[PDB]
């Protein structure tokens, strides 16, 4: 006896996912409504016209058993009902594989011809015949509940126009997460790959998450958001396992933007639920180091990290190649503070006796979050007095609530 | 005696404590100094001017001697030590040489004192940069700058503080022989320089001028307000 | 616009023809994993469903009276049961050994086919199937580093005849160490691209597992599956995750991970011969590795990826500015001089930012000033976050 | 950190000394050539702003009338070394009524290197090495002599030594241009050609420093007019 | 807690019932509430009452691993709770700090970050109950995260009488009990 030898190269599935299948018609150029496009469009139609006539003739004289609806009916008979869901443990041969049912019992079954063999990978969910357990299909895995957590289904309503004073910051962040997708030709004609990673750092409330929200609003790519504290898991290896899975979802939904907000919270906060102490966090970081810039080839994934404590990060984490750009978010100055007040008081109706210049110097170290918190509390004070117009007294009591006490 | 090496070489060859001291300089008020033909102008931005703060006490422009005055940027408490140590040396030099100190000498002493704190046991580097202006015995206006490292260079015009890069870029374009033809134009140059980083206006500008054979003259807010009107007036005709 | 009416007429017909073609051919489902009908051999599948019975996976435990003509095999059918069975008549008695997985039928449980050893699906995914797009030409300033790397991990497999004739046993291990960004993983990606043997990429953080002894299990199955190949390469990126030095802090600090490292040490150089596996580990914290792992016979060659010298930095600049739209007289030697102790990662960013300034100014060609500003932004402005100063002490 | 200043690497390297050597590579390039007709010292000023006075950047210093020094690395650190060289000289003259040999001056300055430490040290003792490299050049009984000092306290006579950011490139250029029997005017020119090729900026009479110590003649810094005369060629 | 009832209504009741009041005011609808005070002062009592009166589903997040099978088989993030919170909007997510770092506070940050601008469905409010406000993280104390902090001081003489008047109804009381005197007999007592 000799072991079976596969004809397929390797044990992994085909990388391409969700293609046009056989509807991949040739790309006709130019898109302009001209005769050449018409000639090319007719050219595609001509072959299809041949294709329609040729296929019809064969099926016309094909046996009654061998028909498109008959063979599909025979497939269901071969598959049977119910259709058991198992796990692919090993691909022994092209038409043979080792599968395990839900009870943990492994079987050496035969992969039938109609099975999509390029979706076969070890660990995948396979469909087996109830009686003979032969591989008869592959279950398109449902979106994991872990996938739904990262994905921001609806883009946030915050635009770049809602950000004031971060003109350079928007310009730097756009050039690594927005410009490479909207106008990729600029980078190709220059011969440069776009800046790989970006980190937004500064004092709290300076607009780090807000710019990421503006990025998520005007992005055509999948946006995955994970707070750094969410990488601290209750079990060993789960933290590294989660970082590995987060960028695996990013690979599937390419192009994608991964926002690791509050990245510093993974190490600056110690939780007793984390069985491994700082040592497990280090292994979680080492997984993060590989994902940003490691052995595996990275697709169209742009990584945005945000932190108010950038000195506490591992310097190897934000090294060039992993995080190319380090955009600083300083506390607003007088010109920016006025713009932030106008942004958050635009939909407000103000009293004639309120002035934003006096509200500018509420505190020297005034952040945008404090500016916004003053406004919403000022409106809440007006709501308490059953009023729609916010007075200066409402803002005065607003400052003593958020800035003090 | 605390005998420990605070400032040591990084593997790349950098003295990180010196760099961190230069980082504290970048968090201070913007100090601007311009060396004119017969006047030296020192301009310092004021941080968060408080109506309850006695403006006389918090003064970033101080006179080491009758002919030398300096403006600093960085840690206020660190500077006051340097000014006092520099002031004592000005009187020691005058006692021995019987000649008022030169700007080069006192910028050399301060730089040497600053450098000594980057190579001495138990001492952290001074976290200030100094903008020393003044006049020599022969009436030549001199402007010198020191950093925590201990390097002093002479400048026609320079800026230190948070917005040093912006003001210095502004100064490299507007410092010309025509711009320092008169004392009034030279004083306007510093205000024009400080308006680039000061957002509110002349209320956050402290101005000190020194003329040849004269003592340091702090400019009153009304005098400064008079100048800012002229720059605002000259802006209209250039449009 | 004159053909707009006719273009839509033929475009709709093509779409109608395409849908009509899919009606006869069949392009649907794809959610139960159904292959396109062009590959459907229904006649054969019906024959397989009867002629080829399904086989249950069992492990042989003991052979009773192997010398006689009635050899009886005890099998462990996973979670089902244990059976004393006899061998099938279509396989040889010498083909079944104790401790080997077998395939047994559902009626009399007689062994029908031997099976490959069980390997964790995660371990199976560790072998590289698509090689990287990086060659040795993309690594600059590592000339001596690469030759040492190649003559241990590439030359013995390419030309094994040159070592057997001279009675030479080439080293079976290389440790790449250096500060971050120095090209440790870049060289390993070049090795995998060029290699013809099986390449397995193992990240140390992947070996950290929730349960006790699981991490050491994956190391055992990793070397078990590497031994199923004539020649193999295992890459241990960031081995400091599991390769840390052993210690006793009273409590069981890092006891589980140390066992994984102890298993890796055992497979590299233990009682059993390792095989034709040539391991390769990269770490930016080699001072943290256990002395047993850092010993010849496990990591025979210690290749240091120090920060490039002036010639090396100029070479890395040439590599990354090769495809750029640079100007005439870019003084790359001058740029290499402006960053004395800088990793190749910073040099690549300098090249990227240099062209990034040109894109900023709507310019199609990157000037020398753009590189000078890029050096200031990367080497100088970003020196606060530089990992180099802290990591040269570690390397 | 945990390491002290006087800590040995596993390879026998004083960690702080090796680190201080890396500080020179960030300093400005300096070229020194020793010829039978005198010693040549050139250094680039490295102006970073047009508002900076080039004359204030003093990277060549009069140690004495017969010996001068070119410095590269941390300029602030070499002031301490220069001061003693200007004190050790004029102490030899006080005690022996003669000018101290260039080698002895470099020897005295070299002893200051490695006189650093954390514990068991005088209150005035330094805490870190001098992150500067000096190129002493002068005329003595042995004729023109050029000596190179490094933060390790290691001084050596050099016929033509280049220190600074472009030490590697300029030394290679120096080897291709230096022959033992050449005039000092050739040394001034040859050093300026090498500097102009390694400088970031365009070479002119304001961003460089030239000094010469000829036999008989004293230490002489080149003025703007003198520099323009040799710049006009190449 | 008459003052506290009014405060929590303006932040959890009004945004759910009358979103137009906040849109007319031009302010963002509040999403985070922190009730702080000594234990037993009515923080959980008031949080449940508002959810009961506003028809908002009340979810208590104790971080218990016994309830993780209901939250989701993954259990890798506490934001997996948002799937079941969105399905029952309007919802009130309530976490109480019993009092390493605090896991309730960590959950608060993760929920507040998603609720900042990354949550599509509205009417998901989040309440935190804590013993003290000075132990709080700087991240939660930062302006803009918790839109209202409501204090629950220990009941005074009059408030103790009301709490006494409330729980004594469930007993067969002889007529003429001087509940005022018993309230005076309990200085510094919680509800
Ligand atoms: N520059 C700005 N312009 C407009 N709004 C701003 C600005 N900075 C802050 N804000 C407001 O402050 C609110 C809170 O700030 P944000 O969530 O962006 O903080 P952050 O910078 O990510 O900081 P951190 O996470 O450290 O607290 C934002 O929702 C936004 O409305
Ligand atoms: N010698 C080199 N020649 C050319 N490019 C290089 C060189 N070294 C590094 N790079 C570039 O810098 C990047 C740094 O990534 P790399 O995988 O090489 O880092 P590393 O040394 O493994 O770092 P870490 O220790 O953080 O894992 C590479 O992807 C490559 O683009
Ligand atoms: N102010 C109060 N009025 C009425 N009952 C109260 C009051 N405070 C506490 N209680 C009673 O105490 C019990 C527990 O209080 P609880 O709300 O859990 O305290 P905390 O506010 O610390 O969470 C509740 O069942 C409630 O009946
Ligand atoms: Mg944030
Ligand atoms: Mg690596
Ligand atoms: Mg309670």
């Amino acid at each position: 006896y000799e072991p079976p030898v596969p004809t397929r190269v390797g044990k992994k599935k085909k990388k391409t996912k969700g293609p046009d299948a056989a509807s991949k018609l040739p790309l006709v150029t130019p898109h302009t409504q001209c005769r050449l496009k018409l000639l090319k469009l007719e050219r595609i139609k001509d072959y299809l016209l041949m294709e329609e006539e040729f296929i019809r003739n064969q099926e016309q004289m094909k046996p009654l058993e061998e028909k498109q609806e008959e063979e599909r009916s025979k497939v269901d008979d071969l598959r049977g009902t119910p259709m058991s869901v198992g796990t692919l443990e090993e691909i022994i041969d092209d038409n043979h594989a080792i599968v395990s049912t839900s009870v943990g019992s492994e079987h050496y079954v035969s992969i039938l011809s109609f099975v999509d063999k390029d979706l076969l990978e070890p660990g995948c969910s396979v469909l087996l015949n109830h009686k003979v357990h032969a591989v008869i299909g592959v279950l398109m895995d449902d979106t994991d509940p872990l996938v739904t957590v990262m994905k921001v289904e609806k883009a946030p309503q915050e635009t770049y126009a809602d950000i004031g004073g971060l003109d350079n910051q928007i310009q730097e962040i756009k050039e690594s997460v927005e410009l490479p997708l909207t106008h990729p030709e600029y980078y190709e004609e220059m011969g440069i790959k776009p800046p790989k990673g970006v980190i937004l750092y500064g004092p709290p409330g300076t607009g780090k998450t807000l710019l990421a929200k503006a990025v998520a609003n005007q992005t055509s790519a999948t946006f995955l958001r994970v707070v750094g504290s969410e990488l601290i898991q209750k079990y060993l290896g789960d933290g590294p396992k989660l970082v590995r899975e987060l960028f695996r979802v990013a690979e599937e939904h390419a192009p994608s933007i991964v926002f690791i907000d509050e990245i510093d919270a993974i190490g600056t906060k110690r939780y007793d639920s984390n069985s491994g102490g700082e040592r497990e966090i280090q292994r979680t970081m080492l997984e993060l180091l590989n994902q940003l810039d490691g052995f595996d080839s990275r697709g169209d994934v742009k990584v945005i990290m945000a932190t108010n404590r950038i000195e506490t990060l591992d310097p190897a984490l934000i090294r060039p190649g992993r995080i190319d750009r380090k955009i600083e978010f300083p506390l607003p100055d007088e010109k920016t503070k006025k713009r932030i007040f106008q942004i958050h008081t635009s939909r407000m109706t103000l009293a004639d006796d309120v002035t934003l210049d006096d509200l500018i110097m509420a505190k020297d170290d005034l952040s945008g979050a404090d500016i916004k918190a003053i406004c919403t509390e000022a409106g809440l004070m007006a709501l308490r007095e059953r009023r729609m117009k916010v007075t200066n007294e409402d803002f005065k009591k607003s400052k003593e609530n958020v800035l003090y006490k | 005696s605390y005998d420990r090496a605070i400032t040591v070489f990084s593997p790349d060859g950098h003295l990180f404590q010196v760099e961190y001291a230069q980082e504290a300089v970048k968090k201070g008020s913007t100090a601007v100094g311009v060396r004119g033909r017969d006047i030296v102008v020192l301009g310092v931005e004021k941080k968060s001017v408080a109506k309850l703060q006695d403006e006389r006490t918090v003064r970033k422009i101080c006179a080491l001697d009758d002919n030398v005055c300096m403006a600093f940027a960085g840690l206020t408490a660190d500077a006051r030590i340097v000014i006092n140590r520099a002031r004592v040396e000005c009187q020691s030099h005058r006692l021995t040489v019987e000649d008022p100190v030169t700007v080069e000498y006192i910028t050399r002493y301060i730089a040497s004192l600053k450098q000594r704190y980057t190579q001495s046991n138990g001492r952290r580097p001074f976290g200030i940069s100094a903008l020393i202006v003044g006049f020599d015995f022969d009436g030549t206006p001199r402007l010198y700058q020191t950093d925590p490292s201990g390097t002093y260079h002479a400048w026609k015009a320079n800026a230190i503080g948070r917005g040093a890069k912006s003001v210095r870029e502004f100064l490299e374009k507007n410092y010309t022989d025509e711009a320092i033809e008169t004392d009034d134009l030279t004083i306007k140059l510093v205000i024009k320089a400080l308006l680039e980083v000061v957002q509110s206006g002349g209320k956050n500008i402290e101005l000190a001028v020194m003329r040849r054979d004269q003592s340091l003259k702090i400019l009153n807010p009304e005098e400064i307000e008079k100048y800012v009107a002229e720059i605002e007036k000259e802006k209209e005709e250039n449009e | 616009s004159t053909y707009s009416r006719q273009i839509k007429q033929v475009e709709d017909d093509i779409q109608q023809l395409l849908k009509k073609i899919n009606e006869l051919t069949g392009i649907k489902e794809s959610d139960t994993g159904l292959a396109p009908p062009a590959l459907w051999d229904l006649a054969a599948d019906k024959q397989t469903l009867q002629s080829e019975q399904p086989l249950q996976v069992a492990r042989c435990t003991k052979i009773i009276n192997a010398d006689s003509e009635d050899p009886k095999y005890i099998i462990n059918v996973k979670q089902f049961a244990k059976f004393v069975v006899d061998l099938s008549d279509q396989v040889a008695p010498t083909d079944i050994e104790e401790g080997m997985r077998v395939g047994v039928d559902r009626n009399k449980y007689q062994i029908h086919i031997p099976l490959p050893p069980k390997i964790d699906p995660t371990v199976t995914m560790m072998q590289v199937e698509e090689k990287p797009d990086v060659t040795y030409s993309d690594v600059g300033g590592c000339k001596e580093q690469i030759e040492k790397l190649r003559e241990v991990v590439e030359t013995p497999l390419l030309h094994p005849e040159r070592f057997v004739n001279l009675g030479i046993e080439p080293p079976k291990g290389v440790l790449l160490f250096g500060p971050p960004g120095t090209g440790k993983t870049l060289c390993a990606r070049a090795v995998a691209n060029r290699t013809d043997a099986c390449f397995i990429r193992v990240i140390g953080s992947e070996l950290v597992q929730k349960y006790v002894g699981e991490g050491a299990r994956m190391v055992r199955e990793l070397f078990e599956m590497a031994r199923t190949k004539k020649a193999c390469l295992i890459f241990f990126d960031e081995i400091d995750a599991i390769g840390g030095a052993r210690f006793d802090d009273g409590a069981g600090g890092d006891n589980e991970v140390q066992r994984t490292m102890l298993e890796l040490i055992n497979q590299l150089d233990g009682f059993d011969p390792r095989g034709n596996i040539k391991v390769l580990m990269a770490t930016n914290r080699p001072d943290t590795l256990d002395p047993a792992l850092m010993r010849p016979g496990r990591l025979d060659r210690k290749i240091e990826f120090s920060l490039p010298d002036l010639e090396g930095r100029t070479h890395i600049f040439k590599i990354h500015a090769r495809s750029m739209s640079v100007e005439r007289d870019i003084r790359f030697e001058l740029l290499a001089r402006l960053c004395p102790n800088s990793t190749g990662a910073e040099i690549r960013s300098v090249c990227t930012e240099a062209g990034m300034f040109a894109i900023r100014a709507r310019r199609k060609i990157a000037t020398e000033k753009d590189f000078l500003e890029a050096v200031n932004k990367v080497i100088k402005s970003y020196a606060k976050f530089s990992a180099t100063p802290r990591y040269m002490t570690y390397n | 950190y945990d390491r002290g200043v006087n800590t040995f690497s596993p390879e026998g390297r004083l960690f702080q000394v090796e680190y201080a050597i890396e500080a020179i590579k960030l300093g400005s390039t300096a070229i020194g050539i020793q010829t039978s007709e005198g010693v040549c010292l050139a250094v680039e000023k490295r102006i970073t702003s047009p508002l900076m006075e080039p004359s204030s950047i003093e990277k060549i210093v009069e140690i004495d009338a017969h010996i001068g020094c070119a410095m590269s690395g941390l300029i602030a650190d070499a002031k301490t070394l220069i001061d003693k060289a200007r004190v050790e000289t004029q102490n030899h003259w006080f005690t022996y009524n003669e000018t101290m040999t260039v080698e002895s001056v470099t020897q005295a300055v070299s002893n200051l290197a490695l006189q650093f430490g954390e514990e068991d040290a005088d209150p005035g003792a330094m805490s870190r090495p001098f992150g500067v490299a000096l190129l002493f050049g002068g005329v003595d009984e042995k004729g023109p002599q050029l000596f190179h000092m490094d933060p390790s306290g290691t001084f050596v006579q050099c016929d033509a030594r280049a220190i600074g950011s472009a030490s590697e490139g300029a030394q290679s250029s120096l080897q291709e241009v230096y022959h033992k029997s050449m005039t000092l005017k050739e040394a001034i020119k040859s050093s300026l050609i090498i500097l102009k090729q390694v400088m970031e900026e365009k070479l002119n009479a304001t961003n460089i420093e030239l000094a010469t110590v000829q036999p008989g003649q004293n230490f002489h810094m080149f003025t703007k007019e003198e520099l323009e005369e040799v710049i006009k060629d190449i | 807690l008459d003052k506290q009832i009014k405060e929590i209504k303006e932040v959890i009741e009004l945004p759910v019932k009358h979103p137009e009041l906040f849109e007319a005011l031009g302010i963002a609808q509040p999403k985070g509430v922190l009730l702080y005070g000594p234990p037993g002062t009515g923080k959980t009592l008031l949080a449940r009452a508002v959810a009961h009166h506003t028809d908002c589903t009340f979810i208590r997040v104790s971080g218990s691993e016994l309830v993780q099978k209901f939250i989701g088989e993954g259990a890798r993030m506490v934001r997996e709770l948002f799937v079941m919170a969105r399905e029952h909007a309007p919802s009130i997510i309530f976490m109480d700090e019993i009092d390493g770092d605090s896991e309730v506070q960590r959950t608060m940050l993760e929920l507040l970050n998603q609720l900042d601008g990354f949550e599509a469905t509205k009417n998901i409010k989040v309440i935190m109950a804590t013993n003290r406000i000075d132990i709080l993280d700087s991240a939660l104390l930062r302006p803009g995260r918790i839109d209202r902090k409501i204090e629950f001081p220990p009941p005074n003489e009059e408030a103790r009488l009301d709490i006494l008047k409330i729980h004594s109804r469930k007993m067969n009381l002889t007529r003429g009990i001087n509940l005022r005197k018993i309230a005076e007999l309990m200085p510094g007592a919680s509800g």
